[PDB]
């Protein structure tokens, strides 16, 4: 359904869909925030925000073009959305403003304003957004002293040290031809986009990106950023998950779906077919949780992330969650796997084929940057339907039974016990 | 707040004795638990004050008990108080267990309470047996011989367990000194088990004779049930004083005043009267292994009663058939004791076997069927269709 | 008269308890390593 | 100093961090302690029971 | 311990049969008169032991006027049996007054719990 | 083959405590024999078997 | 096609224990039975009846447990 | 909640042994109290297993202790365990009282 082709310098990937009413054109680079130091962290955030400057957005909005940008740990994307007859203008803007004439966005008194804007933005994230910063600290201690622990927002002390030369240096090291994938989603054809890319000479740069010296390695640890003036108690908790293009990638996604996500204030989320809600709905142990399976180029993370105002029974919450995690190793039943298979196919269909051609361009550029081609939804559904109970048991014996955990928490987490008491829940005494 | 609530220990005494919310409608059958605590304090105190004079050797056991009865000042008071207070301990214990069986105090909240009670029942039976064997009369020696020769029926290690319990090759000096050390020890395990009984009682409160919820009308235990229990405490002391000072050897077998002779069988070996129903359930089965297994099952079949009482209202207060069969169980127990006192003769063997079957069919057959039938009758007597 | 057997059992007991003491020291240090190597940092909070 | 700058645990981290290797090393020590504790507990319980069994004074009169 | 749905099933089978009705209904009426809970002012659904989550659910779902009236009947029976008397003969619960008022709430909570357990232990036919 | 070693002996706690008790049985027998042999060999000539052999010769 | 119903059976259960969980647990129950049998083989080793029946039948540790005192220096 | 929390007796065991919040900085002088509990368990068990054989008459006291040393199997183990364990009971108790005297564990709350 989707067509990727390597033209003479660059990889063009389209996902044509004529039922759409927009067409998102963009370039997705494969050098996210894992390609930073501790000292220039947040230069990708600043590249994102000077791509989305007021000066750069007036130019696009005069032509009927909306700009969307995204920073992750693996990839970073710069996507230009437009009406379907306006793909040539999207490529003209992406060529001129971002690729060739790059030293005009990077002027003084625009870089300064955008640096002040991302300083205020990162400070507002670090003070107010409590679940997402607990997940960021979960990466910060799961993969510490290793490239994957860098927060994609960038820290507040490393963003203040940044000058224009750091953005130019990151641009020359990463915004390359061997590192880019130019993506067209919405309703532009693959022939039309590649004809437009051959028409105007579209080349970013020639060198190769810097090879990282140490691969990402999970180190079991914890961080305890307790803040007794916060109402709730946010705690993420994770084991090492499968990386992307692993054979147990969909199995890790399925095992995350066996325990699903939950929202105690929603009455139709109380009635989910999880066996953990019998434990945690008696004394209302949590307000919400979500089990995630993140996967990156080098490693991944598998666990959950919760929040509760029952600050005295944090230990019962963590205990019952990890004692349910042991059931994948010992006694996961068949209907849990079938319910999770149906719900995982539903989650994957709501993620991949939504009506938003920005998100499809993000996912397509990432999945053909890492793997070189995009796996179709039918083959993914067959790989999901081929997962048996024995596969979840083997994966949970490998990755979950008595493995090291990474924990991260903020708020009123005095009730959260220390590491060895929580890590003793990863393996029962067979009862 | 008050010092009776704020202190470490006075909060315990307050929350168990002084402010403990009892339901208003409980009756004098709820006094037997406090009476059992009084019996235990009587037994432990008179036991210490006779252990200061008793000698556990097999040549000095009976001579030292007679030294207590003759030479020790008020030692006859202590000995008759200990013996008849053990008989009264088991009377009030049977009343406590029977009011639990009657008013449904074994059901869903108080299963832990009922099971800790059964553990206390087993330990008190064991204490009474060892203390009866400490006198070393004729019934003491031969009761020890019979009940510890019961364990030679286990086919694997029966002789090993028997010669480990005896300390030798028959009941002798090491057996009697073993039994005295154990008879001193095990009542403190009973006191700790009584504290566990009080914990399991305190987490859910008492029941009431109606069977209905008691959370609505409650009364603090001090100044109401303190004096309501003082009435039965003085009544228990009055009946015990009668049986200690006027008929002190009525509840005792007269063969215990013969010294312990291993070469003479006293022609009717019979334990103390409160172990006689279990002695009858023992002798009903014509096999030594299945007999002691049936006696242990006779003590342990009360653990089945929370899961066989199929009723939906608690207690036989409002149940006609359950009331009738409960008193059939009670008088079957009295028949079983009178059967076990008897010799092994022709009508008595069949009557003991039939009474043992009725004893086990009460918990296992009669109670589920009768309670199911009463559930159906309670439904269809007031549902119009 | 228990002298020989008492010294025999003393050798057995002393060997087993010395080995258990050294193993328990190792198990203590292993269980306590995660607490023993903690680090606290303090970035003082903003005034309200 | 940021909170995302984790401190120097490098003096206490072991250089290789194989999971099965380190867990076999930890559980071999815990299992050896349980081994010798089982031997000592057996010897202790058999000591007290064998004290309760019989005496030489009656085994001579056997 | 015996489920209320089972009591309803057996009792409905007895009541729907013309022979079993005329044979067992007077036995139950004389059983209820001998049971004597009406002399204390109690209806039968005050007598059900409430210390289980199905009965706690039904008692939470009882409307408030029945809750206040049941509270008064329970307190009145406690005081009556405290004084070791009965209520006077005009304060006895009449036969037409002894209606099962808690029974639809008990049977509905029982059906909900049985359906919840059955869906907890399903096996999807694949 | 540390993965095989862990997966065999240390994954299941039942097999773990079973190996603990089996090792404790073998250890009790072998170690008691070793202490008995070392004690009787250290005290050679002083035990009753040696005094009895001297009386016999 | 189109599926309107969800076809499922109600399993087999006794409230908490399920047949599926019992079949998933049963080999580790056999392992715990074997572990407790080894525990009894430990804590009954000094028992000379169990030595005579069981532990002296062992190939390498069997004759190790038995003694070699003659009936000339045993008092009884 | 967990079964060690919701039970009647296991909540006592949990709040005194399992979940009991101890400070991070207490040292091996705080092991003396647990050692005194172990000492007392040793004394009670060995004393019961010797009271099974001890005869408390004035003519049989010393000879019955001598019978424990001579005729009881592992009886010297019980007797020396009782005597040396009482001496170690008082050694550890003097260390416990001296710890309370040094670190001021007698003061205003305690
Ligand atoms: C005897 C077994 C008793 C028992 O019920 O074990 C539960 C235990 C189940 O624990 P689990 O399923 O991992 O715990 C999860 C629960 O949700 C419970 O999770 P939790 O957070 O409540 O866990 C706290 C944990 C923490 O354990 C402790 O606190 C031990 C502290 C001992 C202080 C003395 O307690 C245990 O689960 C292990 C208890 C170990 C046995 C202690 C027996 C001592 C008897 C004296 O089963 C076993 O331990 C089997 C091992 C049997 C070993 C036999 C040899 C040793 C015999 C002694
Ligand atoms: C009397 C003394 C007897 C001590 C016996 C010790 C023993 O039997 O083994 C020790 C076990 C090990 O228990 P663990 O270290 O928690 O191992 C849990 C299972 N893993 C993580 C390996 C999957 O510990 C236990 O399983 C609990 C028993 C301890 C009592
Ligand atoms: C002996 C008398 C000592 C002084 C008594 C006094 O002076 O009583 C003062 C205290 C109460 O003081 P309070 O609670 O009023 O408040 C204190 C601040 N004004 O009495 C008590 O200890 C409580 C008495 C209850 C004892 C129950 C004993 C049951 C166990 C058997
Ligand atoms: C041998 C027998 C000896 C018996 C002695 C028992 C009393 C303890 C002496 C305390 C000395 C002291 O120092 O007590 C002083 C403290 C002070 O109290 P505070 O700290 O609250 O106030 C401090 C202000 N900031 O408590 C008391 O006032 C105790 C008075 C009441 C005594 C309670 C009665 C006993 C009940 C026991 C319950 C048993 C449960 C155990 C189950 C196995
Ligand atoms: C609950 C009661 C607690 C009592 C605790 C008493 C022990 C405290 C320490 C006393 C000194 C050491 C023990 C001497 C007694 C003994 O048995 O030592 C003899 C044994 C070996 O002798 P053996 O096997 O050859 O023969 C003995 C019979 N013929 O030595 C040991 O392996 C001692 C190892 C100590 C391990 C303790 C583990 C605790 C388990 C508690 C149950
Ligand atoms: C109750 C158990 C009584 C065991 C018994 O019947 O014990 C009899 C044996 C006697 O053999 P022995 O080794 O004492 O010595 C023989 C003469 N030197 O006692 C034991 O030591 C073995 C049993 C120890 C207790 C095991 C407890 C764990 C099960
Ligand atoms: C062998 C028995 C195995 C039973 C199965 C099982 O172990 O069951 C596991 C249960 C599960 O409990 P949960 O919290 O998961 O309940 C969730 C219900 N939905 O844990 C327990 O039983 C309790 C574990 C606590 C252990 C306490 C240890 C006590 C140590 C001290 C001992 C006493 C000393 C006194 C001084
Ligand atoms: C010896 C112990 C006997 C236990 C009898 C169990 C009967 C039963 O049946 O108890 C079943 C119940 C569970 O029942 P539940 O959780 O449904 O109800 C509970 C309602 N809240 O407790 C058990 O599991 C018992 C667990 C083992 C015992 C714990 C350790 C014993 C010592 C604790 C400390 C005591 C201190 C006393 C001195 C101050
Ligand atoms: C007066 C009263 C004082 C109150 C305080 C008393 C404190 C206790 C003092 C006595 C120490 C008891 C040690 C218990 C060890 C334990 O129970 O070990 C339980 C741990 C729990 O493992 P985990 O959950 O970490 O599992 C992590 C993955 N699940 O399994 C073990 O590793 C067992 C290791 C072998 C231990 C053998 C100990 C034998 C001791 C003999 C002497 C006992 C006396
Ligand atoms: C649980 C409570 C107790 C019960 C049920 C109990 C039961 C008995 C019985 C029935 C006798 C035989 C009495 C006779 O017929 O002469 C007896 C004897 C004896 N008991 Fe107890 N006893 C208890 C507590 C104690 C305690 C705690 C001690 C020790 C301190 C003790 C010491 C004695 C002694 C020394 C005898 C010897 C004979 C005598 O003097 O009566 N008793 N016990
Ligand atoms: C030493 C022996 C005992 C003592 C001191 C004791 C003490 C008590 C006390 C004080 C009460 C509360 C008052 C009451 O309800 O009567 C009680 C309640 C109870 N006991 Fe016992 N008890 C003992 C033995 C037993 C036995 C043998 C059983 C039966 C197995 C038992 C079962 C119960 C039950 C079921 C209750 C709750 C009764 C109710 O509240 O309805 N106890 N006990
Ligand atoms: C609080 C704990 C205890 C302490 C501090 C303690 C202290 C002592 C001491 C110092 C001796 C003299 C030892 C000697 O020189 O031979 C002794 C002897 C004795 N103790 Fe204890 N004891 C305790 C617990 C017990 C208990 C509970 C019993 C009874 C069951 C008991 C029974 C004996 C016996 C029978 C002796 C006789 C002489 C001997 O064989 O050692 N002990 N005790």
């Amino acid at each position: 359904a989707e067509v990727t082709q390597l033209s003479n310098g660059i990889v063009v990937a389209t996902e044509h869909n004529p039922s759409a009413h927009t067409a998102s054109v963009g370039v997705v680079f494969g050098s996210g925030a894992a390609n930073e130091n501790p000292y220039n962290n947040g230069v990708s955030n600043l590249w994102k925000n000077i791509f989305l400057s007021k000066e750069n957005s007036a130019v696009a909005a005069k032509e009927g073009l909306a700009l969307s940008s995204n920073i992750s740990r693996d990839f970073q994307s710069y996507i230009v959305s437009s009406l379907p007859g306006s793909t040539d203008k999207s490529l003209d803007f992406l060529n001129q403003s971002f690729i060739q004439q790059k030293a005009n966005l990077l002027s003084s008194s625009n870089f300064e304003a955008t640096k002040k804007s991302v300083l205020k933005q990162v400070q507002d994230f670090e003070e107010n957004d409590h679940p997402n910063r607990v997940l960021e600290h979960l990466h910060s201690t799961a993969f510490q002293n290793t490239p994957l622990s860098l927060p994609t927002r960038g820290t507040l002390e490393s963003l203040e040290n940044l000058v224009v030369a750091d953005l130019e240096s990151f641009a020359n090291n990463h915004f390359l031809n061997s590192n880019a994938v130019v993506v067209g989603t919405g309703n532009i054809k693959h022939e039309d986009l590649v004809n437009s890319i051959e028409s105007k000479n579209l080349s970013l740069q020639t060198g190769t990106k810097p090879v990282l010296k140490k691969k990402a390695a999970f180190l079991g640890s914890e961080v305890r950023l307790r803040d007794d003036t916060l109402p709730k108690a946010w705690i993420s908790l994770a084991v090492e998950g499968e990386p992307v293009n692993s054979p147990n990638y969909f199995v890790a996604k399925l095992a995350a779906q066996i325990f699903g996500s939950y929202n105690a204030f929603e009455p139709a989320s109380r009635l989910q077919g999880i066996k953990l809600l019998d434990n945690i709905q008696e004394y209302q142990l949590c307000d919400n949780f979500n089990h995630f399976s993140l996967s990156y180029k080098d490693s991944g993370l598998w666990g959950f992330s919760t929040a509760t105002r029952n600050v005295t029974m944090i230990d019962d919450l963590i205990h019952f969650t990890l004692k349910q995690w042991n059931r994948l190793t010992i006694s996961v039943t068949d209907t849990e796997v079938e319910r999770a298979k149906s719900l995982l196919k539903l989650q994957l269909g709501q993620l991949y084929e939504s009506g938003n051609p920005v998100n499809d361009a993000n996912l397509l550029g990432a999945e053909v940057l890492i793997k070189g081609s995009k796996l179709s939804l039918g083959e993914a559904f067959k790989k999901i339907d081929a997962i048996t109970v024995k596969d979840v048991k083997a994966w949970a014996g490998k990755r979950l039974w008595d493995q090291d955990i990474a924990i991260a928490g903020t708020g009123q987490i005095e009730g959260l016990l220390d590491y060895m008491r929580i890590r003793s829940d990863m393996s029962m005494m067979r009862w | 707040m008050a010092f009776r609530k704020s202190n470490v220990y006075l909060s315990l005494v307050n929350s168990y004795i002084i402010d403990s919310p009892q339901p208003s409608s409980i009756n004098y059958w709820w006094n037997m638990g406090s009476l059992l605590g009084l019996c235990l304090v009587i037994q432990i105190v008179t036991g210490i004050f006779m252990a200061m004079h008793y000698s556990s050797n097999i040549e000095l056991a009976f001579s030292s008990v007679e030294h207590i009865m003759r030479d020790v000042h008020n030692g006859y008071i202590l000995r008759y108080l200990h013996a008849n207070g053990a008989s009264f301990f088991f009377m009030v214990m049977f009343m406590h267990m029977a009011k639990g069986l009657y008013y449904g105090s074994y059901r869903s909240p108080r299963v832990t309470l009922w099971n800790v009670g059964v553990i206390i029942f087993i330990l008190t039976i064991a204490t009474a047996f060892l203390g009866y064997c400490c006198v070393y009369g004729q019934m003491s020696h031969w009761g020890a011989t019979v009940i510890t020769n019961l364990f030679s029926a286990i086919p694997f290690v029966g002789n090993d367990i028997v010669s480990w319990l005896w300390g030798g090759f028959s009941v002798s000096n090491p057996t009697i000194q073993r039994f005295f050390a154990l008879h001193y020890l095990v009542p403190f395990i009973i006191a700790a088990m009584v504290i566990m009984h009080l914990m399991a009682l305190h987490i859910h409160g008492s029941s009431n004779p109606l069977g209905i919820t008691g959370n609505l009308d409650r009364i603090p235990m001090h100044s109401y049930f303190i004096f309501k229990d003082l009435v039965t405490v003085f009544l228990f002391m009055l009946i015990l004083a009668l049986f200690v000072f006027y008929s002190p050897n009525t509840l005792g077998h007269p063969d215990n005043y013969i010294p312990g002779n291993p070469l003479v069988t006293p022609a009717s070996i019979v334990p103390e009267w409160y172990l006689l129903p279990f002695y009858a359930i023992l002798r009903s089965i014509p096999d030594k292994l299945l007999g002691v297994i049936t006696m242990f099952a006779a003590i342990l079949v009360l653990l089945v009663l929370p899961f066989t009482d199929r009723s939906v209202v608690r207690g036989n207060t409002f149940k006609v058939l359950s009331k009738f069969f409960f008193f059939i169980f009670v008088f079957n127990f009295v028949l079983l004791g009178q059967i076990g006192a008897c010799h092994v003769e022709v009508p008595y063997v069949l009557m003991g076997q039939i009474a043992t079957f009725i004893y086990f069919a009460y918990f296992l057959i009669i109670v589920p069927v009768i309670s199911t039938i009463e559930n159906v009758l309670f439904y269809i007597g007031r549902v119009n269709k | 008269p228990e002298h020989d057997e008492r010294k025999r059992l003393g050798l057995k007991t002393v060997i087993i308890l010395s080995s258990l003491y050294l193993l328990s020291i190792w198990v203590k240090k292993f269980k306590w390593a995660g607490i023993k190597t903690r680090k606290f940092v303090f970035n003082p909070p903003k005034p309200r | 100093k940021s909170t995302y700058r984790t401190p120097n645990f490098d003096d206490v981290l072991k250089e290789n961090n194989d999971a099965d290797k380190g867990r076999s090393y930890a559980y071999f020590m815990v299992g050896a302690m349980g081994l010798l504790s089982s031997a000592g507990a057996k010897s202790t319980v058999e000591t007290f029971i064998s004290s309760m069994t019989a005496t030489a004074d009656v085994l001579a009169m056997a | 311990p015996q489920s209320f749905t089972s009591i309803a099933r057996i009792g409905d089978y007895i009541l729907k049969s013309p022979v079993l009705s005329k044979l067992c209904v007077p036995v139950a009426n004389q059983f209820i008169n001998l049971a004597g809970y009406k002399k204390l002012g109690l209806k039968f659904d005050d007598l059900i032991a409430e210390e289980n989550p199905i009965m706690q659910t039904a008692l939470r779902r009882l409307p408030e006027d029945e809750s206040y009236a049941r509270a008064y009947r329970i307190i009145r029976a406690h005081q009556t049996e405290l004084t070791h008397h009965l209520l006077p003969r005009n304060e006895w619960i009449k036969a037409q007054e002894d209606v099962p008022y808690l029974l639809p709430y008990i049977l509905e909570a029982e059906a909900a719990a049985k359906e919840k357990d059955e869906l907890d232990n399903i096996e999807v036919s694949k | 083959s540390f993965s095989s070693l862990y997966k065999t002996f240390f994954k299941r706690n039942a097999v773990f405590v079973g190996t603990i008790f089996a090792g404790a049985f073998v250890f009790q027998t072998v170690f008691d024999t070793a202490i008995t042999s070392w004690y009787e060999n250290h005290n050679k000539g002083k035990l009753w078997k040696d005094v009895k052999a001297r009386i016999a010769a | 096609a189109y599926t309107s119903h969800l076809s499922s059976k109600t399993g087999l259960h006794f409230g908490r224990l399920s047949l599926r969980s019992l079949t998933a647990y049963a080999p580790n129950l056999m392992l715990w039975g074997g572990a407790s049998m080894l525990g009894l083989f430990v804590f009954t080793e000094g028992w000379p009846k169990f030595q005579d029946t069981l532990y002296k039948k062992i190939p390498l540790l069997g004759p190790t447990l038995e003694d070699h005192t003659p009936p000339e220096d045993k008092p009884n």
